[PDB]
DNA sequence: CCATGATTACGAATTGT
DNA sequence: TTCGTAATCATGG
């Protein structure tokens, strides 16, 4: 738990301790990068650019991603929504529902669970415009995934499209599956089966299992 | 992924994982390929001594409650699991047992899931149970299924202890007395209700004797143990020929002995001297005899014989000349497909026992001459595989097993 | 309405078609658009039992399914292969359906549509005007693409567009990054269809305060402000960022016929649009013939090393010469100044010499026929030139003579009279020119790269790219862009299905493939003898045409694990399967336990590989011959197009055999095919070995028995030959693999060994071998140091050449570009090579000479340069670049890097490549033992003056230049022992 | 015992400045 | 997919 000055905005990037042997990378990769994105209104604001560092690495074992942040009212915190007003995070939310057999439900929070990190791979968006600064982001991201990769266990995808061929831009190899379109057409996420492969293969891990009702919402 | 054929597959992995057992080569092999399955689809994944605690020698006062006591006996042990062949223990090979039995044992095992493995005794070509291995269901109420289908079942005694009580030798040899068994107690193996860990106790002695002579005894098929007179007379029972080999025992010499209060046996020799198997093993055989040839765990004999040997093994009638021969190999309907099924040299090998691996060494280092589709002559080309004697008791049977092998043919020829 | 093809592309939105490009006589461009469907072959109960109907059918006819999977057999008791004979139908469907016993589905969807269709991919035709409608300008919709593509007709001549294109940027530290750094140039070369060609050059303005814009619009050059005011004519054009990528951004966007570019997909076309996008929110735009799908441009990967290619889809091809040259043939840097080396070279007479300049005239009296054109051709645009293969040099002045040329470069005087001219480095350093930007800089950089520009259209002219493209898409049965795209197994299905549709057969597989699971020493490396080298004529194709190794003509597979089975199974086998009909390989058994594999094939009725490989071949020589009885230009390219791509295909078959994921996977016919080329191979090293040649009369070593079974022809070891009788000459054998053998002649007149090599070649060809077995006489070598065909050097001569001919100097296998070894131990090499060579020719070498006297000179040499210390310090510097994604703890190079960063005011970034030594104390003595070498490293920086207390570590130097010249050299021991004295240590060898 | 031998890991051979 | 150097570990002469 230290903290970090850039030359840009914030200005002021707080990070954990497991997260400080590449931090030092990505200021040297900020610098390079930080007049561009301000040009335009992003989301959320930058204050809450590097809020996901706060997470530890050492008590996680599964890794959650999302190709891009919330185009709008964005908060900080990947697949949050407080009113549960996103798709994804509705279909997320039944999905659960379903397999934990709970009917009745109010909200959840993937935070919460202990085990689980909520990331994003690009770290900020423009209102409007879905994956519109992939060329910002790309060698940061690429690190933060090598460093989040050296401490889960198994890491579970979204997107077939977007994550295609992740096993090339990850040279450590590392047991990983990939989930389909959260908003795919024809019910194509309904029938699929990550949450059950991802504990059976932490069982056989040797790790205890993730208790998913500890996100619910009530 | 979407279907759950694959979830089904791991989970199946991880099952086998939760019994592994390395001795199965099958099963071993089919658990390498789904690992190297896993590994390649998904670009990585995440992959009886320690059923026994330490063995009480001493007198001891127990937990009261209730206790249900089986006598572990003297002889090999092996375990039989469901979606796995028998298993010895050590080496982890395999053995030819009937097919009744093995249909008994499947229906045993798969009425209920939780019995991990059955285990088996044998000693002198006789199979008794011991006890039973399962997380869910007690061997008491499984001992009357496995009496229903007519397989031998042991003497479970069921005890509840109320107050304190000494395991002092009196009390062991109350419940041997209450047992009354006429096989040998090695030990005696008794579990707790309720707890899934089960214990056995055995009481130690040793000293010194003298043993006059070691000889052998037919037991039946050309299968023959080892056995050692005393001065005494008392007979001392032995494991397997590798005990001798391994206990390092000497002819008319003083050797250490274990007691039990009802029988003696050797054991092991845990001395740092030099002696080299290799001597051993022929210091053994010429003081056993040069007739005879090792069978990994027996002895066998060398003996000439020739025909009476195709009949044993066919079931048949006896046989005189070549040409009733051939007419009672005709009129047998049933085993034909055995004839039809299999090979010839392995067929000889079997009517005559020889062992699989060392026949097969031997035939592939001396040469021979083959005219009219028959074997006529034989002449060894490399002579250092001799140095083992038992390469040359089979050098020296190879003369009959020739003709046998002629025999075999000429019918083989006539028939088809 | 005669149209000859271009280009067949696909379209991926949501209703996708199959677009042709063609070209008529007069130069118009007509796109035709057809729908694609999806090709399904059933039989015919099984289209009997479709329940709802196949869009539409056609029938096949009667073929033959036979399965080709193998079971081995441990008797001579085998069942015969199954084979099915029914009618069969091929079903198209609009949407991709599933057919539980649909056959036949290892085949693409596009080669179905050509064979069915009886499309080329290139050919000429007089299209029907009834079948086609109008849809825009241009573009044309077909639906019966069997009709209209009735007539064929010969081929005609057409024009051709052509874009080139190259971009400069700025950088003074690292390797540009699109944030930080701009573009300074950019170059193109454009060629429209009227045969008219332009060349142009775009500078940035924002290096160029506004005095020098100024004086460069007085001196000649154009200013412009918009885009609209731009014409091409104009050679060199100043202009700001904006604009000039605007024109970037206009100039992509045409319908070319080819963007050639080396290495523009990975830099140049993705730092122009990324660029482009961070000044403005403005993108390329691909637009599909029918105005239906646009798409914008973003650079994918593809995983062969990472290849990268372009999402275009309005029918242009983005050309990489890189990638083609790397998956083409191999060299031993893939530089383009090294390609430009190796390519454009010639020989040149010195006119002229004094002061510091030369004059040098180049003729095809002096090297050959086009290769005066080609150097005078690449000379219009060239800066420097590369002499000797040593000097590099400034041209002044050139004039292109009627049929050759004349050059002036600022070289020293050489002691000679005809010199070896090349194009190749370039003595620049670029980053200290953007430190001190001035006009003159500018505009020689832009020299620079308009000259970069055009090399690689020299180079597309020089590989016969286009031609090669043409033959490969008519040969493969493949659309043009994908020609050099894909592997060995994609390029053979074509005229595989092709094959089994004219043989009426399909072979099927019904199991699954279980995965199963040599390196040739010559004898000696040190020759100072003639080495005459001869080729196998394909001898893989050949033997398996000999052998009928085909997967449905294997009778069996026999292997047996003991000798009781293995000898009755052998008598068997001679009893049962005679020959000639049958023939039997032996191989390696499969598992351990076995001990005896034999493979047995039939020759009753020939194959289907060996059909393929008969046709490959039988068109490879007819081609051969239509090429040398030509004399048109155009004529002798497309001929050796063809003849090129017949033996391009014709070599993968033996890999495909033995690849689990083809169509032609068969275990035993590969290891049949090792084994008798192994045989063929020995027999010929143990028939030549030893043979002599007395009085006139040749003797072999061995009976010339064939290593087979009898034949009947004569066996006489002496054969008579009609050369001179005093000859008497006796050969020895050195090294031989599967395209090629050596032999060694003891003798130093070239022109004796080259009659006597082609009357040997004649004589083992018709005599010694028989059927289709042959060999070629290639080159003879001489000076021969070698340690596997990877690595060696030697002076060349061809066939037809006499005594008094120019040397080949072939040297592979030695990179001389690692820049991580040193500048020293590199000029150490080379003159001890140099000084090799010389006495290699001297006569009396014999073996255990030479060894002793390069250790003597090694000794002069590094005890002088240990006690002189005369050596600069520039000479001893090694390079690194930085890059902190680096594994375990420490790995001292980051603390280096970092306490040289604490230590100094001057900061190394993660992209800075740094320069190191190694530096003591001074006072050490000579080390024998070694010690670990990590801490003696230090990073020298610009501003570093070695002081007195120090001094660099010649004994790591000296050990790793002990180390590679003791690699070659016969002897082991001296050299052991030499090494042991020195630095008391075990040399590593091989 | 320790020279000798054999493993393991490193990183450019990269290409575009 | 290659090879070649350097540091480490381990074994029979």
């Amino acid at each position: 738990m230290n903290s970090v000055t850039i030359s840009h905005a914030p200005y002021t990037i707080t990070y954990h301790d497991d997260w400080e042997p590449v931090m030092s990378q990505l200021v040297e990769f900020y610098n390079e990068v930080a007049s561009w994105l301000l040009r335009d209104e992003t989301s959320p604001i930058p204050d809450k650019f590097f809020i996901q560092l706060k997470q530890p690495l050492r008590n996680k074992r599964v890794c959650v991603c999302g190709i891009d942040p919330y185009p709008k009212d964005g908060t900080g915190v990947p697949f949050e929504s407080p009113n549960f007003t996103k798709k994804s995070i509705k279909e997320i939310a039944s999905s659960i529902s379903r397999l934990t057999g709970v009917i009745d439900y109010k909200g959840y929070n993937l935070n919460i669970i202990d085990g689980v990190i909520p990331w994003n791979y690009y770290l900020s968006c423009k209102l409007g415009e879905t994956k519109s600064h992939a060329i910002y982001w790309d060698k940061i991201s690429k690190l933060l995934l090598q460093h989040i990769t050296k401490h889960v266990s198994v890491l579970y995808c979204l997107g077939k499209t977007d994550f295609s061929n992740i096993r090339a831009k990850l040279e450590s190899p590392v047991t990983t599956i990939v989930g389909y379109h959260p908003a795919a057409r024809d019910h194509q996420f309904e029938k699929d089966r990550s949450f059950e492969i991802i504990n059976v293969l932490l069982e056989l891990d040797n790790k205890t299992p993730i208790n998913w009702a500890q996100g619910f919402i009530y | 992924m979407t279907s759950s054929a694959d979830l089904t597959n791991l989970k199946e992995l991880l099952s086998l994982y939760k019994s592994l057992r390395f001795s199965d080569s099958v099963a071993i092999e089919k658990y390498n390929s789904l690992v190297e399955w896993g590994t390649s689809t998904y670009w990585k994944i995440g992959v009886i001594s320690d059923y026994y605690d330490e063995v009480k020698n001493k007198p001891f006062n127990i937990d009261p409650g209730y206790y249900i006591f089986l006598p572990v006996y003297f002889g090999s042990v092996f375990i039989y699991s469901k979606g796995k062949n028998m298993v010895e223990l050590g080496s982890g090979n395999s053995f030819q047992i009937p097919d009744e039995i093995r249909s008994a044992c499947n229906k045993v095992l798969d009425s209920d899931n939780g019995i991990d493995f059955l285990r088996f005794v044998l000693l002198n070509n006789r199979w008794i149970m011991e006890d039973a291995i399962s997380k869910y269901q007690s061997p008491v109420n499984i001992f009357k299924l496995a009496s229903e289908y007519g397989l031998n079942i042991p003497n479970y005694l069921e005890i509840e202890i109320e107050e304190d009580t000494l395991f002092d030798d009196e009390l062991y040899s109350i419940m041997e007395r209450s047992f009354d068994d006429t096989f040998p107690k090695i030990s005696i193996s008794y579990i707790k209700l309720g707890e899934l860990k089960r214990q056995v106790v055995d009481f130690f002695k040793f000293s010194f004797m003298y043993i006059e002579s070691i000889k052998v005894d037919r037991i039946g098929d050309n299968i023959f143990i080892p056995s050692v007179i005393t001065k005494s007379g008392k007979k001392i029972l032995v494991k397997d020929v590798d005990h001798l080999i391994r206990s390092k025992v000497r002819e008319h010499t003083f050797v250490k002995v274990k007691k039990k209060n009802t029988f003696s046996i050797l054991y092991d020799y845990d001395g740092n001297g030099t002696e080299t198997r290799g001597e051993v093993i022929k210091r053994i055989i010429d003081t056993i005899g040069r007739d005879y040839y090792v069978n990994g765990k027996y002895f066998s004999k060398v003996g000439i014989a020739g025909l009476k040997q195709l009949t044993n093994k066919l079931d048949i009638n006896e046989c005189a000349t070549v040409d009733e021969l051939v007419d009672e190999i005709n009129k047998s309907g049933t085993v034909k497909r055995k004839i039809k099924n299999q090979s010839v040299f392995d067929l000889s090998r079997e009517c005559l026992g020889y062992p699989e691996a060392d026949f097969i060494t031997l035939v592939n280092n001396m040469r021979f001459k083959i005219e009219n589709c028959k074997v006529v002559n034989f002449n060894i080309e490399n002579t250092n595989c001799l140095n083992n004697p038992s390469i040359e008791t089979i050098y020296g049977n190879f003369n009959q097993f020739v003709s046998i092998f002629n025999t075999v043919t000429d019918v083989k020829k006539r028939l088809f | 309405m005669d149209v000859r093809c271009i280009n067949w592309f696909e379209s991926h939105g949501e209703n996708r078609f199959l677009y042709l490009k063609s070209r008529c006589r007069n130069g118009e461009t007509v796109f035709i658009r057809f729908p694609h469907y999806f090709y399904y072959v059933v039989t015919d109960e099984i289209y009997q039992s479709l329940s709802p109907p196949p869009f539409n059918a056609r029938p096949m006819g009667k073929m033959r399914t036979i399965d080709i999977d193998e079971t081995i057999s441990y008797n001579l008791d085998i069942k015969d292969r199954k084979c099915s004979v029914a009618d069969m139908w091929l079903i198209e469907e609009p949407k991709k359906r599933s057919i539980q016993n649909a056959t036949m589905d290892e085949f693409f969807n596009i080669s179905w549509f050509y064979i069915s269709n009886g499309i080329s991919p290139d050919g000429c035709y007089s299209l029907d005007e009834q079948y086609l409608t109008k849809i825009n300008n241009g573009c044309y919709h077909c639906d019966d693409p069997r009709n209209c593509f009735a007539k064929e007709i010969p081929r005609f001549d057409i024009p051709r567009s052509y874009l080139f294109l190259a971009i400069a940027c700025h950088f003074d530290k690292k390797f540009p990054s699109v944030f930080i750094n701009p573009i300074s140039h950019t170059s193109y070369c454009y060629i429209d269809l009227s045969g008219k060609r332009l060349l142009f050059t775009l500078i940035n303005e924002e290096m160029l305060t506004e005095q020098e814009i100024q004086e460069a619009v007085d001196r000649g050059c154009l200013r412009i402000q918009s885009l609209m005011e731009m014409d091409y004519e104009r050679e060199l054009v100043l202009c700001s960022e904006i604009v000039l990528l605007r024109i970037a951004k206009q100039l992509l966007e045409l319908t070319f016929d080819y963007v050639v570019t080396f290495n523009g997909h990975n830099f140049d076309l993705r730092y122009i649009t990324n660029r482009l996008e961070l000044l403005t929110g403005e993108k390329i735009i691909f637009r599909s013939p029918d105005k239906k799908e646009a798409v914008h441009l973003c650079i994918y990967e593809r995983n062969q090393n990472t290849t990268f290619h372009v999402n275009n889809n309005n029918g242009t091809i983005f050309f990489d010469l890189y990638s083609f040259i790397q998956k083409s043939e191999k060299l031993d840097s893939y530089k383009l100044d090294s390609i430009s080396k190796n390519a454009f070279s010639c020989m040149g007479k010195v006119l002229n010499r004094g002061v510091r300049e030369m004059t040098f005239i180049g003729d095809d009296t002096t090297d050959a026929k086009g290769k005066a054109d080609t150097f005078a051709k690449v000379l219009t645009t060239g800066n420097y030139v590369t002499v000797d293969e040593d000097i590099i040099c400034k041209v002044i002045r050139k004039d292109i003579l009627e049929n050759g040329f004349k050059v002036v470069l600022s070289c020293p005087t050489l002691p000679n009279d005809i010199y070896k001219l090349s194009f190749g480095k370039d003595d620049i350093d670029l980053a200290q020119m953007y430190k001190d930007y001035n006009l003159n800089i500018a505009l020689d950089m832009a020299r620079y790269c308009i000259h970069d520009a055009c090399l690689c259209q020299y180079l597309w002219e020089y590989y016969g790219v286009e031609t090669k493209t043409d033959a490969g898409a008519a040969t493969y049965v493949l659309p043009q862009s994908m020609v050099f795209e894909y592997r060995a197994s994609t390029i053979i299905k074509g005229p595989l299905l092709k094959l089994l549709l004219e043989t009426k057969t399909i072979l099927v597989r019904s199991e699954t493939k279980q995965k199963f699971p040599k390196v040739f020493a010559p004898k000696q490396k040190m020759f100072s003898n003639n080495v005459l080298i001869f080729d196998y004529n394909s001898l893989y194709p050949n033997v398996c045409i000999f052998g009928n190794l085909s997967p449905e003509t294997l009778v069996g597979v026999v292997v047996s694990t003991n000798r009781l089975e293995e000898e009755i199974n052998n008598q068997l086998l001679l009893q049962k399967y005679p020959p000639p009909r049958y023939i039997t390989v032996h191989c390696e058994p499969r598992l351990p336990n076995l001990i005896s594999e034999i493979a047995i094939f039939d020759r009753s009725i020939e194959g289907t590989i060996p059909r393929l490989l008969r046709t490959f071949l039988a068109e490879r020589a007819r081609y051969k011959k239509m090429l040398k009885q030509a004399t048109s230009s155009t004529e002798k390219a497309i001929y050796d197009s063809m003849q090129y791509t017949y033996k391009i295909v014709a070599n993968s078959v033996y890999g495909l055999m033995g690849f689990r994921n083809s169509a032609l996977y068969s275990y035993a016919s590969a290891k049949s095919c090792t084994s008798i080329g192994r045989r063929m191979i020995l027999y010929l090293e143990s028939v030549l070995n030893g043979a002599e040649l007395s009085n006139g009369m040749l003797r072999f070593a061995n009976t010339l028995s064939n290593p087979f079974y009898m034949d009947d022809r004569d066996i006489n070891p002496i054969v008579k030959t009609s050369l001179p009788i005093d000859y008497r000459f006796r050969f020895r054998s050195v090294y031989g693999d599967t395209d090629s053998v050596f032999t060694e002649i003891d003798s130093q007149d070239v022109d004796k060994s080259i009659e006597i090599a082609k009357e040997l070649e004649r004589l083992i060809n018709s005599r010694v071998l028989f059927n289709n077995f042959k060999i070629e006489f290639e080159a003879v070598y001489k000076n021969l140091i070698m340690q596997s065909k990877k690595k060696y050097t030697t002076m060349k001569y061809s066939a037809s050449s006499n005594s008094k001919s120019v040397p080949e100097r072939i040297n592979k296998g030695t990179s001389e570009t690692r820049r991580d070894v040193s500048k020293f131990h590199k000029n150490m090499i080379k003159t001890y090579k140099t000084r090799l060579s010389e006495m290699l020719s001297e006569g009396r070498m014999n073996s255990n000479q030479v060894c002793i006297d390069i250790l003597r000179s090694l000794e002069t040499d590094l005890r002088s340069e240990f006690d002189s210390r005369s050596s600069p310090l520039e000479l001893f510097m090694l390079s690194r670049m930085h890059h902190s994604n680096y594994k375990s703890a420490d790995n001292p190079n980051m603390y280096l890097v970092t306490e040289y960063n604490k230590n100094n005011p001057e900061t190394i970034e993660l992209g800075e490549r740094y320069y190191f030594a190694y530096i003591c104390p001074a006072n050490v003595p000579w080390t024998k033992k070694l010690v670990n070498i990590k801490t003696y490293e230090t990073i020298i920086d610009r501003s570093f003056k070695l002081g007195s207390n120090q001094r660099i570590f010649y004994e790591v130097y000296f050990k790793r230049l002990t180390s590679e010249i003791v690699n070659l050299l016969d002897n082991k021991v001296l050299c052991i022992s030499f090494f042991q004295r020195m630095f008391g240590s075990r040399p590593t060898f091989y």
